[PDB]
């Protein structure tokens, strides 16, 4: 001629409805 | 009464006078490998890839429109109808761009396997070959038109199943572009039908890029809820998430399409 | 004339 | 060359994959070309038969020459994107050499 | 983070995995990569994109760098054309 | 448009869960039965097969393509 | 294309005649495929029977039974098709 | 044995020479025996033309009468009506040109007459746009005649009418195919349509129609005027009637001569028109019915003659018997070649096996000519040749295979020694 | 075939028909069968190219209005034809024939001559943007082969400077006797009339009985 930590790289798939913070 | 006789490479089938060639070989049960005729689109013969061999003749004619006339045995499976088509898949293979691996209608292509089974195992095409500018027809269809076969199912659609009238084609020779000739985006509803009226790639779903691949897909069938026609539906999930709804054809309610709110 | 034939038509009709 | 990683997540490596080792889920990046977003080799369930290197189009996943990747936990023998792009850059070198010395073959 | 962004919350669990260990990332993250090359500039209406090498490359694509609109990507390499 | 898909009937299991592996993200199913679909030729040797076997079955009618009528010389038709 | 050798397809299909005049009963469908094979048909009361016979019939020696299988088509009535090739 | 007589030859105002306006034509005597014609009948018209067994002067060969005997089926409540293409865009067929520009009058009446043989209720002229002068001498000679009254309603004095109408065609060759020239008419894209729907039976507007090459048009009154006899025994067999010959390239007096049919093909270059520019040895091939058919070489060159019958058998085309001649000073290679491009320029593209078939025998056509190409490719390009030659919707198609098949029917050696000329300077 | 809509091609470039344009118009349709509008497109759309020769984005679509179809229709309809330009055309707009039969008799040769004199390139306009060069196809009359068709002026039987001699006319002052400027009438063999040299046949000679 002259330690990995496997994990999903693709993102969350169902986003979810955050409670409106705003109370009634 | 009504009932000309036909040959099928002999099953003597009886058909009402008007059927075409190639209506016949489907009542036997014969495949005639087509493009550019849709059941419920205009015959308009642009493929020629359906050349048949009517016995006793000189020519090949045209399945999709001749009608059979008495006493005419169809050999489809001859050794020229397959020099007819051996040498017509040649011709759609020259010009066409290999970006099987981008054409997300990789398994859902109506031109590999008609290649596949009755095309030709090697090129001959040792020349150039063409492109064609992708252009904008929406935000729903991805046209990647270098890889149009100009086969004119879409200028009927778009004219004969929806009422838009505007894709149509725009010059002669090889350089014909079945592109809108000024660029004015294909908006109507019954829009999407286009993606999955064109058995090329050249245009397909712009959400459903790159998602999947139709083999994976796991089909499960069902119905449309969006609209009151009810309109049967395909959901195509792979893995647990829905990749994509394409219609199935119920003869009442949607025969073969869907809309775009629905897909 | 560059309208000389559709001229001629004119008459005709 | 220029660092563009080859995978145009075709899908076929995972079609032609006999241990349904590999799985894809691509989306197009921002670039609006084709890219996977996860490309997992389970190396436990692969048999190494070297079909993915036969069917990749762009020959983007190759056999490469190291065999000494004995791993003390089980997890690590998982491999997603990161580690076999990191693979890639490590043997790349040799990889090439290798392709080169037998493509005139195949 | 990666190249696709996976990245883990800190509510998110299933973020243990790498304490006292490290994460799988890349540096030389190609998102940025072919946008760094330079535009190849052709003579030609048509070019082609063998991927560099011929048999080594991606399947042959000729690209239409018609318009200097656009410059023409093979959408194998990424690579940009300046007509 | 090919039709040689659409010919043998087939008799699937109802679909079950498919959660997310939490380690690798890959989809992960608790039902056996979920990938086999067996293939029968005839609807009467299907139903068959559900009855011996005591698993419940929903037949569904082949819907096959209605005869079109179609002639390139009428498109023609200016008057329609 | 294989190397068929009609010499072969002939003799076959002369002793599947053979074997099927030999036991008209339990034996039907007798036919030599195109790949120069037999297969003979039994109704499976004809196990006992047509085994014997070519096991222990000067015209016809089949000593040994290379193997024994079960296809399983499940629309047939009966499912199983056992096979017995024999040498 | 051609040589016809000045009196019969059909055409007298070729040339000009004579006045192509009314007055002139009167002189002519072409409108003589009008009303008597239309009055005998249009069964009398078309026995005259069945007699006269003239064959299409277009460059498909058809029987004339048979094709206009097709819609004298009776009206089903649609117009019938009559198409006249004057458009000629295959090269050499500067033929119809004449009649057209020098005796417009022959073929106004030719229409009249035309049309009570197929009981069309009117005709449309389609002649190419690219002659715009000409229109103005057509339209101008259609104008004297109503004027006259010798067309329109009640036209020469008879129960029956009709209504002559020219229009423009717009630099197209395959407007002149005769599905298209109807869709041009119609005002759609100029594209053939299938046979299966007949051009009779689905004319234009949905109104059974019919074809004819002007000269079909043009001879008819006067060969009801001499009988289909008289017109019959000049022609052989099958073959009949003079037909114009125009011979163009490599002769000493390139021109139209409506000189005889079944002419032997070296007699008209060396009797008429102008022998063989440098000689009738100084021939390397003769197209006898222009690009469309095939080329014929020196050899069969003078042995044959023109008549359809006897080009067939030579394996050529009459055609419209446009003779174009190639002396030994000519690439041939070249020559085909740009003939090709000829038509990678004009195909519509409807059709899959010519759009790419041949744009695919122009590349290699190129090749051919510059050499770089191998032997080996010479053959592929005749496989190529005839899978476009059976499979197109329309003609040109089979047009375009026909040349390069006969470059490498008669030329194959001069072919490979271009391919071994590049090979040997690397 | 895209028209990306330019300041000076795009509809903001007013058209309508002249008023005696409109006119042309009408008699068009009638010459027509009734009830059929479209037919009329490709002569309408000629008087469009008559009218102005660049024949806008903006012009097709009133064609396509003054004739009722859809605006497609037109497009599609103008692009197919040679005939009809869709980018400004040279105010003389010359066009070589050089199809095999031209160019055995030399087709090629006036082009070389017609490049130098424009001094300008093969298929643009002249900077002066009174002459454009086109290599156009079978223009009909090969008889007569070296060919220029200048806007119908049809010249034939061209030798070299017989055209330089044409463009000249037409540089300076106009009408340059368009025409085969060779000796020869129309089409006859140089050598005289063989075909015909005798006096023509009167009316009804030798008419046939019956
Ligand atoms: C590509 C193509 C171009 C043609 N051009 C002409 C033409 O310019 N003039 C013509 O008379 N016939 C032309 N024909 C032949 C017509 O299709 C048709 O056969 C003919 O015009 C009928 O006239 P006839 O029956 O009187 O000969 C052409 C055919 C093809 C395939
Ligand atoms: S369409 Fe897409 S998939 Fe079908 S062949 Fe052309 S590229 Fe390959
Ligand atoms: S787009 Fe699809 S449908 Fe429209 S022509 Fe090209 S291929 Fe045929
Ligand atoms: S690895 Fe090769 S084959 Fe598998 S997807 Fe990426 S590119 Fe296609
Ligand atoms: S052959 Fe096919 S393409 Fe060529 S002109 Fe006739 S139809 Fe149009
Ligand atoms: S399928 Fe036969 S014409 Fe298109
Ligand atoms: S080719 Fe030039 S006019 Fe016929
Ligand atoms: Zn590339």
């Amino acid at each position: 001629p002259t330690q990995y930590v496997p994990y999903s790289t693709t993102r969350k798939k169902i986003h979810e409805w955050v409670p409106p913070s705003t109370p009634y | 009464s009504n009932l000309i006789e036909v040959f099928v490479d002999g099953q003597s089938v009886m058909v009402e006078p008007g059927t075409t060639v190639l209506q016949a070989c489907e009542k036997v049960g014969m495949q005639i490998p087509r493009f550019c005729y849709h059941e419920r689109l205009s015959v308009a013969g642009n493929c020629r890839m359906c050349l048949v061999e009517i016995e006793k003749a000189p020519k090949v004619v045209a399945a999709c429109a001749m009608p059979v006339m008495k006493g005419w045995n169809i050999l489809t499976n001859s050794e020229k109808s397959k020099k007819a088509r051996e040498g017509v898949m040649e011709f759609l293979l020259a010009n066409h761009p290999l970006d099987c691996p981008i054409c997300d209608q990789g398994g859902e292509c109506d031109l590999q396997d008609q290649s596949m089974m009755f095309g030709s195992d090697r090129s001959r095409f040792l020349e150039g070959k063409r492109a064609v500018e992708d252009k904008n027809i929406g935000p729903l269809v991805k046209t990647i038109m270098t890889r149009c076969i100009q086969c004119t199912r879409c200028i009927r659609f778009a004219s004969e199943i929806a009422g838009v009238d505007d894709l149509g084609t725009t010059g002669r020779g090889n350089d014909m572009q079945v592109g809108t000739y000024i660029e004015k985006m294909f908006m109507s509803e019954l829009s999407g039908n286009v993606i999955d009226i064109c058995p090329v790639g050249a245009l397909t779903s712009k959400p459903y890029a790159f998602t999947a691949r139709p083999w994976e897909t796991r089909k499960t069938e069902s119905i449309d809820v969006m609209d009151a026609v009810g309109s049967n539906i395909v959901v195509s999930t792979r893995t647990g998430e829905v990749m994509r709804i394409l219609p199935r054809m119920h003869e009442d309610i949607n025969e073969e399409w869907i809309s775009d709110k629905t897909r | 004339n560059t309208y000389t034939f559709l001229d001629l038509n004119l008459d005709l009709s | 060359p220029s660092g563009e990683e080859r995978c145009i997540a075709c899908k076929l490596c995972e079609a032609i994959c006999p241990a349904q080792a590999i799985t894809i889920e691509a989306e197009p990046r921002a670039d609006g070309s084709r890219r996977t977003t996860r490309y997992d080799i389970d190396m436990t369930k692969c048999i190494y038969c070297g079909f993915c290197q036969e069917a990749c189009p762009v020959d983007a996943i190759v056999e490469g020459p190291n065999f000494e990747f004995s791993t003390e936990t089980h997890e690590e023998l998982l491999y997603n994107k990161e580690k076999l792009l990191n693979n890639g850059d490590k043997w790349e070198a040799e990889i090439a050499a290798n392709i080169q010395a037998d493509y005139l073959y195949r | 983070i990666t190249h696709t962004g996976q990245v883990y919350d800190e509510k998110d669990y299933r973020r243990v995995r790498f304490v006292d260990r490290q994460k799988e990332v890349n540096e030389n993250f190609a998102i940025d990569l072919i946008a760094q090359q330079p535009v190849n500039e052709v003579e030609h209406r048509i070019i082609a994109c063998d991927g560099g090498g011929g048999a080594l490359g991606h399947p042959k694509v000729y690209i239409n760098l018609d318009k200097e609109t656009k410059t023409g990507t093979c959408g194998y390499c990424g690579l940009q054309f300046k007509q | 448009s090919g039709v040689n898909n659409t010919k043998k009937w087939k008799m699937e299991f109802d679909t079950r869960e498919r959660w997310e592996n939490p380690l690798m993200g890959w989809a992960s199913t608790a039902d056996p039965l979920s990938n086999m679909v067996l293939t029968f030729s005839a609807k009467e040797d299907a139903i068959a097969f559900a009855e011996k076997n005591g698993w419940s079955y929903d037949v569904e009618e082949k819907k096959v393509p209605k005869p079109k009528s179609k002639s390139y010389g009428a498109n023609f038709s200016w008057n329609k | 294309v294989r190397p068929r050798s009609d010499v072969t397809h002939k003799q076959l299909s002369a002793f599947g005649e053979y074997v099927a005049e030999i036991l008209p009963k339990y034996v039907q469908q007798v036919q030599v495929s195109c790949l120069d094979e037999l297969e003979i048909c039994i109704h499976p009361d004809g196990v006992i029977p047509t085994l014997t016979f070519l096991r222990d019939h000067t015209n016809a020696q089949f000593k040994s039974l290379a193997d024994l299988t079960a296809v399983d088509v499940p629309t047939r009535q009966n499912r199983f098709e056992i096979v017995y090739n024999l040498l | 044995f051609g040589s016809l007589k000045d009196e019969d030859r059909i055409f007298t105002n070729l040339y000009g020479r004579h006045d192509w306006r009314l007055k002139g034509a009167l002189r002519r005597g072409d409108w003589y025996k009008t009303k008597e014609i239309l009055l005998k009948g249009p069964d009398w018209i078309l026995g005259e033309m069945k007699t006269s067994g003239l064959r299409g002067r277009g460059g498909a060969g058809f029987p004339t009468g048979l094709k206009w005997s097709f819609m004298n089926k009776p009206s089903d409540g649609r117009p019938k009506y009559l198409v006249v293409n004057a458009d000629e865009g295959e090269p050499g067929t500067c033929k119809d040109r004449e009649i057209m520009r020098h005796d417009p009058h022959k073929l106004v009446e030719g229409c009249l007459v035309g049309g009570r043989a197929m009981g069309a209720r009117a005709a449309y002229i389609y002649i190419r746009g690219e002659f715009y002068n000409e229109a103005s001498n057509l339209q101008v000679a259609i104008r004297e005649a109503y004027e006259a009254g010798l067309i329109g309603k009640n036209a020469c004095g008879s129960d029956y009418d009709f209504d002559v109408f020219v229009v423009r065609g717009a630099g197209a060759y395959i407007c002149g195919e005769e599905t298209a020239l109807i869709e041009s008419i119609e005002g759609k894209q100029g594209k053939p349509r299938l046979k299966p729907p007949f051009p009779a039976d689905v004319g234009v507007f949905g109104c059974p129609t019919t074809v004819a090459n002007v000269e079909t048009v043009a001879v008819s009154p006067t060969i009801c005027r001499r009988g289909g006899t008289w017109f019959a025994g000049f022609g052989r067999e099958r073959n009949s009637g003079t037909k114009l010959f125009n011979i163009s390239g490599h002769v000493n007096h390139p021109c139209t001569v409506e000189e005889e049919m079944s002419v032997p093909l070296k007699e008209l270059i060396e009797k008429h028109a102008g022998g063989v520019t440098g000689g009738w040895d100084n021939l390397l091939a003769v197209i006898p019915g222009g690009s469309s058919t095939p080329l014929i070489p020196k050899s069969v060159c003078e042995t044959v003659l023109m008549d359809f019958d006897a080009l067939v058998q030579a394996q050529t085309g009459l055609g419209t018997a446009a003779v174009i001649v190639m002396d030994r000073s000519t690439d041939i290679v070249k020559a085909i070649a740009r003939l090709i491009e000829f038509y990678k320029h004009e195909s519509c593209g409807q059709c899959t096996p010519c759009r790419e078939g041949v744009d695919w025998m122009n590349k290699v056509m190129a090749r051919f000519v510059k050499g770089d190409a191998r032997p080996a490719e010479i053959d592929s390009l005749w496989e190529i040749s005839k899978q476009i030659e059976g499979h197109t919707i329309c003609a040109l198609g089979d047009g375009a295979a026909w040349p390069v098949q006969g470059l490498i029917r008669h030329f194959r050696p001069e072919l490979e020694d271009r391919m071994q000329r590049f090979a040997q300077q690397h | 075939f895209v028209h990306r809509d330019t300041p000076e091609n795009n509809p903001d470039t007013p058209f309508d028909f002249t008023p005696e344009n409109y006119k042309r118009i009408e008699a068009i349709v009638k010459n027509y069968p009734e009830g059929h509008q479209a037919a009329a497109v490709l002569p309408v759309l000629d008087l469009a190219q008559r009218q102005n020769g660049w024949l806008p984005i903006s012009a097709m679509n009133k064609v396509a209005e003054v004739l009722q179809v859809p605006p497609m229709r037109v497009y599609e309809v103008a692009t197919f034809y040679t005939m009809y330009n869709r980018k400004p055309v040279g105010k003389y707009h010359i066009q070589v024939c050089t199809t095999t039969p031209c160019m055995l008799r030399d087709s090629d040769s006036i082009l070389e001559t017609l490049q130098r004199k424009l001094g300008i390139k093969v298929g643009e306009t002249t900077p002066d943007k009174l002459f454009t060069l086109i290599e156009v196809e079978c223009l009909g009359a090969c008889v007569n082969a070296p060919m220029v068709q200048i806007n119908d002026n049809y010249y034939e039987d061209l030798t070299p400077k017989d055209i330089e001699e044409i463009i000249d006319e037409l540089k300076a002052g106009k009408v340059p006797k368009p025409g085969p400027r060779s000796g020869r009438f129309c089409c006859e063999p140089a050598g005289g009339l063989t075909s015909l040299t005798e006096p023509p046949k009167g009316p009804g000679f030798g008419v046939q009985a019956g």
